[PDB]
């Protein structure tokens, strides 16, 4: 149950997805996965498989969640 | 993939 995500704000945001390889968890929204339906059969985090992904946007979304708690 | 999702509701 470790969250390791591209936002570097690794607390539970309520919707996480588990990397198939390293078994660490990411925030689905940081990876553009808005709901369960957007999650593919196979899934690897950005550490296990570098991808094009908007890291600044991920940080912005998560930092905003934290800032308005 | 394997997912965890928490739903918060109020009735
Ligand atoms: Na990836
Ligand atoms: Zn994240
Ligand atoms: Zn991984």
């Amino acid at each position: 149950g470790i969250i390791t995500c591209i936002c570097d704000l690794n607390d539970d945001d309520g919707f996480t997805i588990q990397c198939d390889h390293c078994n660490r968890w990411q925030h689905a929204i940081c990876y553009g996965i808005k709901d369960i339906g957007m999650a593919p059969d196979d899934y690897l985090c950005n550490s296990c498989d570098p991808r094009e992904v908007d890291i600044n946007l991920a940080r912005k979304i998560q930092q905003e969640r934290i800032n308005v708690k | 993939a394997r997912t965890k999702q928490t739903a918060r509701k109020s009735t």
